[PDB]
DNA sequence: CTGGAGAATCCCGGTGCCGAGGCCGCTCAATTGGTCGTAGACAGCTCTAGCACCGCTTAAACGCACGTACGCGCTGTCCCCCGCGTTTTAACCGCCAAGGGGATTACTCCCTAGTCTCCAGGCACGTGTCAGATATATACATCCTGT
DNA sequence: ACAGGATGTATATATCTGACACGTGCCTGGAGACTAGGGAGTAATCCCCTTGGCGGTTAAAACGCGGGGGACAGCGCGTACGTGCGTTTAAGCGGTGCTAGAGCTGTCTACGACCAATTGAGCGGCCTCGGCACCGGGATTCTCCAG
């Protein structure tokens, strides 16, 4: 599927940015899950935002927006 | 002067669920700081929406979204389901 | 006029005694099929919250080897629907849960389908009790409607399982005026009895038209045990060896003679369609009606007794059995059983109370 | 009453009149306290239903702040709604790590 | 042939002086178009919108991978494991 | 001053009991004593700001309330 | 002598103090604990009480928090003693000193 | 279809603080988000706090105390000190 | 004569006068309170100009990239304690290398 | 355990391209100036109520012996993951359409704001007694150490 | 392993007792109309920009293999902390007192809303040049087997 096009050395390069010197074969499945957990709410709070706004685009400021509301506010898309 | 409070209403709809159980002062302190707590997350929520839409008028239907961005899941259903039931029975 | 005698009602809960000291081997084969099904419905996913109630029920104590065995179920918080204002038939729609518990996963839109938890629950039995070694239990039927689901222990051990749902939520609202212990007992023991979780069981609503529908009768069966164990206005009555009363004795003197009639004449076609819940019910009223100790007394065995015995043939003529948990709710209605039958067993009783009872040797 | 006709336990004008003082928007909308009673309503409704089913599992015909603490916690969709939220009288529920008994 | 662990260090000081993006864009955002299409059917996206959530969903699986390094660390290791995570996810309230 | 020395050792036991904890090294109580230093340095000092924004000489409990709710750790039972 | 293994009574007191819901930190050092840090901010500050008691629930609650995330911190590094250790990873997780 | 960002005022401002420093589009971006946001942190604390005191008025008042709610204690010193500066300023001209 | 040139600012008053007017923050605004935030907005955007301009001076740029926006507000401690929550577009993270790892 | 080899990395220095700096022109939004109501400042006075204080009390903190059990240290064990190659995959960059939908203007008419007016629900203040907390005896549950 | 003598916790029993639940009277906030305007809906339209597709080019993912360093299990042991007993402490509680300050009420006034005219600062489009991006060769930084 494509949680799998999260690659696994994309997820070993995240975490060498995170400072992790040595890595378990198991972190790659639990870390695609906990993207698709964080994806699936910002997602789910973007689309919300989207469907108030009788809109089919999500914008970047729906984004923002729900990543607002989260509590993990993003800089540099509109405000 | 007088406070305004949810008092009455938690009790109205005690007796409407559980309807011989008692409910404490300190339970109804909780109950009125949970429901001005609620209401002030749904409104600010539904201000902020009806904001970001340049929208000056608060809607039931921003209102709807506000509940849909605030509350969890299956929760967020029901209340939604319930306070459109609400709204069809205000318009007839 | 003058009661019958209470040595004579004396010998008669003798005879009750000899009938009831066949417990310890139907006890035993019973608990073994419970010991076998109650840990085997627990490796299925979908019934893993069932349980035993623990109230061995004698409906039927004139003829122990029929059995009605009853089966909990902890469930959800429960929104329910009343079924077409009868007070007492509802639906069962389980309110909101985020834990989906598997009775749901079960469900059929959002009314629990009765039917359907039956028809699996026949299944895993008919599944399971062909597995148990040298205790040959085997499927029976029954017709009509009834959920009652017959299984043979191997000699004349005919258990019919029904299973309940049990919710720990608030009493409904027709239930609300029931209870009336309150100036009896007190309104303490009422609202500690009101703190007790309520029964579900199913049957479809045999009025004329109504045809299997999903709907769901309240049960009471615990909070009847509870009240047969307290059952004076003093806390130690049948405790202490000077308030013994006769409410214990004229109900299995009401419950044996009613169904030792229907006994007898179950080669006519109308004795079957009673019980002695109905009596029960119609016993509570007359504790109702009879409330102190003194008006419960050893020399008012027949006095009590012929009390009862006229408030049932009231609960005939009039036409009105109260549940006592529903106000709203007769027992005795014409279509669930049918009025000739009602006449048949008022002439036998009325035949019965006024030629000095030749029935009781 | 607006309550009265939309068939609803809170007050809806009360609702409306907080919601135009509290300066959320310019003109507020019919359906819109309507609506938001309505879900006050049914938050309410289900605390109070969870709380008074463990108030009867500890045979409490009062609740007391403990009993809408075991509700709110027990929930765990209503514990991710007040998941910041400290019930004061709540203690916590009873949880004990496996590694820690005998 | 260098030993095992100085190209990770040297990994580590390399990717903490980049800024882009450390996931491949376009797998992104197929990923993001399958969760949105689980929500509502047939959206579009735009392309800053999908930078922006890769943007936030880099910086919150750094975030994760800092604090999943210091439960690692705690345990007196240095490899880092699916307890570690669920431990920090659970200490930060996010199940 | 010492004050803070009047948080007691069996105090903080009880709060360890309370929040599931076994056992509890020697310097734990130190370290929570301190850790609850600085939380009620926080939260009296945007409580503190409520007052003194009120022109009034006592804090009260709405105050410490906001501060709290200012702080995201929200109480209920005071309002 | 009866002397228990010493898990025993750290069993029953958790057991105990879980089913309480009652104040452990005893009221009136708390209170000079307040007063001491509100006399450090703003002099001659008088206290409502109810402000006390809430101040001492927050607090209450806060370290009943910390110390369920502190004892998830212990017994992920194989352990069942908590240590301050324990106690900076999980305020450094949380972040409150990052 | 005018999108008021603060884009040629972080410009002076940055002109003003190293007038041989240039800046790049999307830090000036960033730079607008970050402004909007402590606006709205700011503006919403102030609102809270006078609904809290049923004052209708936000005034530099309720801003002095937003300020020394939001930021923290050397950010807090110097803002009210700048704020107090301007409103002076301000006042006197 | 603007406002911003009375007050000695940079920062636009009278925009933030109608940013705190249409924001449905009050009933009224105080005529001084848009002077205060305008110069609270202006310190905090000099002060991570400030920081920035440092952060490009120490990798030899004459540009602002968010980078050095990023390497700005997270060395400084109390603006990371007022950004704590906010991640920066094309800001990656501080070089911070454990040293029980080196 | 110190020197050499080389793979990697930071500046050297030329090229060059394209986004910041910078004017130019239009125009909505800010600034200025009256008028108005009115929220807020100020004062005063009630009156809760928080602060100080005693003093008896009794659980509870505090200290101290002490045995045991958990932490940490060490040691081997072994596999699991890093690293370098060699393959395959597809992301990426550029091109190049086709139309959905965002954005905007343009008319409109319902819907809420606002004012009025009457009521009736909601709150303050009584008060009766009921759940609960008290003790208090009793029984069911759980350990801890000897057979 | 199971019984046995504690040891604690839970269940039932009078007795309080202060707090929920409910009546009674008020009074202001909701409701019911009535109007005016203005936002929001809807229609309809320009054109951006997303979607899609495709070719080519290669950086990157993927798999494989060698091995090595760490995770994990286990032994050990030394001390640190729990449990418990006895011993001081001071929390608590009731109780009375003092006045400080929340809270309220009336009484003005400067202050912002509001409108209205008057004009610039701010933005949209518009070139254009230095700073950043490369791209190869000097210079360094730095890890890694051995006489």
């Amino acid at each position: 599927d494509n949680i799998q096009g999260i690659t696994k050395p994309a997820i070993r390069r995240l975490a060498r940015r995170g400072g992790v010197k040595r890595i378990s074969g198991l972190i790659y499945e639990e870390t695609r899950g906990v993207l698709k957990v964080f994806l699936e709410n910002v997602i789910r709070d973007a689309v919300t935002y989207t469907e108030h706004a009788k809109r089919k685009t999500v914008t970047a400021m729906d984004v923002v927006y729900a990543l607002k509301r989260q509590g993990r506010t993003l800089y540099g898309f509109g405000g | 002067s007088r406070k305004e409070s949810y008092s009455i209403y938690v009790y109205k709809v005690l007796k409407q669920v559980h309807p011989d159980t008692g409910i404490s002062s300190k339970a109804m302190g909780i109950m009125n700081s949970f429901v001005n707590d609620i209401f002030e997350r749904i409104a600010g929520e539904a201000s902020r929406l009806a904001h970001y839409n340049k929208r000056s008028t608060i809607t039931s239907r921003e209102i709807q979204t506000a509940v849909r961005l605030l509350l969890p899941g299956e929760l967020a259903k029901h209340a939604v389901s319930e306070g459109t039931k609400a709204v069809t029975k205000y318009t007839s | 006029d003058a009661a019958p005698g209470a040595s004579k009602l004396r010998a008669v809960l003798e005879k009750l005694k000899l009938s009831r000291d066949d417990i310890s081997t139907a006890a035993g084969m019973v608990k073994g099929v419970v010991d076998h099904l109650l840990l085997r419905l627990k490796c299925d996913s979908a019934f893993r919250g069932v349980g035993l109630l623990n109230t061995y029920e004698h409906v039927k104590i004139s003829a122990p080897n029929e059995f009605d065995v009853m089966f909990k179920l902890e469930v959800p918080r429960i929104q329910l629907e009343e079924y077409s204002n009868t007070r007492a038939y509802y639906f069962v729609k389980f309110k909101r849960n985020p834990k989906e518990n598997p009775l749901s996963q079960f469900l059929e839109g959002e009314i629990l389908s009765a039917s359907k938890m039956l028809s699996k629950f026949r299944k895993i039995i008919k599944e399971e009790i062909n597995d148990i070694k040298d205790t040959d239990v085997i499927m029976k039927r029954k017709r009509g409607g009834s959920p009652a689901v017959t299984l043979l222990i191997s000699e004349k051990i005919s258990v019919d399982i029904t299973l309940a749902l049990e919710s720990k939520s608030s009493w409904p609202a027709s239930t609300q005026e029931g209870l009336r212990i309150q100036n009896w007992l007190s309104a303490k023991v009422r609202k500690q009895l009101r703190l007790k979780p309520f029964y579900l069981v199913p049957k479809h609503a045999k009025e004329g038209n109504g045809f299997q529908e999903e709907t769901w009768r309240l049960s009471f069966s615990h909070i009847e045990k509870e009240i047969l164990n307290n059952h004076g206005k003093s806390k130690t009555c049948c405790e202490n060896k000077e308030e013994k009363c006769c409410r214990k004795d004229c109900l299995k003197l009401m419950k044996y003679l009613l169904e030792q009639l229907k006994e007898r004449f179950k080669d006519k076609k109308h004795l079957d369609k009673f019980s002695s819940y109905h009596v029960k019910t119609a016993f509570f009223h007359v504790c109702t009606q009879n409330p102190q100790d003194s008006q419960w007394d050893r020399k008012d065995l027949g006095l009590c007794f012929d009390n009862c015995v006229t408030y049932f043939l009231q609960c005939l003529r009039t036409e009105k059995l109260e549940n006592y948990f529903i106000p709203e709710f007769n027992l005795f209605s014409s279509n669930l059983i049918d009025k000739r039958s009602k006449e048949f067993l008022t002439k036998q009783i009325e035949y019965e109370r006024n030629n000095e009872f030749p029935v009781f040797d | 009453t607006r309550s009265s006709r939309a068939g609803l336990q809170f007050p809806v004008g009360r609702v409306h009149r907080l919601l135009r003082k509290g300066n959320y928007s310019e003109r507020v909308g019919a359906g819109a306290p309507v609506y938001l009673a309505a879900v006050l309503e049914y938050l309410t409704a289900e605390i109070l239903e969870l709380a008074g089913n463990a108030a009867r599992d500890n045979k409490k015909t009062r609740i007391i702040p403990r009993h809408l603490q075991l509700a709110i916690r027990n929930d765990e969709e209503l514990n991710k709604l007040l998941g910041r939220v400290t019930i004061a009288q709540g203690g916590v529920l009873p949880n004990i790590q496996a590694v820690l008994l005998p | 042939r260098y030993r095992p662990g100085t190209v990770a260090l040297r990994e580590i000081r390399r990717y903490q002086k980049s800024t882009e993006l450390l996931i491949r864009k376009l797998p992104f955002q197929r990923l993001v178009r399958e969760i949105a299409q689980d929500f509502k059917t047939d959206l579009r996206f735009q392309s800053s919108a999908v930078m922006a959530l890769q943007e936030a969903c880099e910086a919150y699986l750094v975030g994760l991978f800092e604090d999943t390094n210091l439960c690692a660390i705690h345990a007196k290791r240095v490899t880092i494991m699916p307890k570690d995570i669920q431990l920090a996810r659970r200490i930060r309230g996010e199940r």
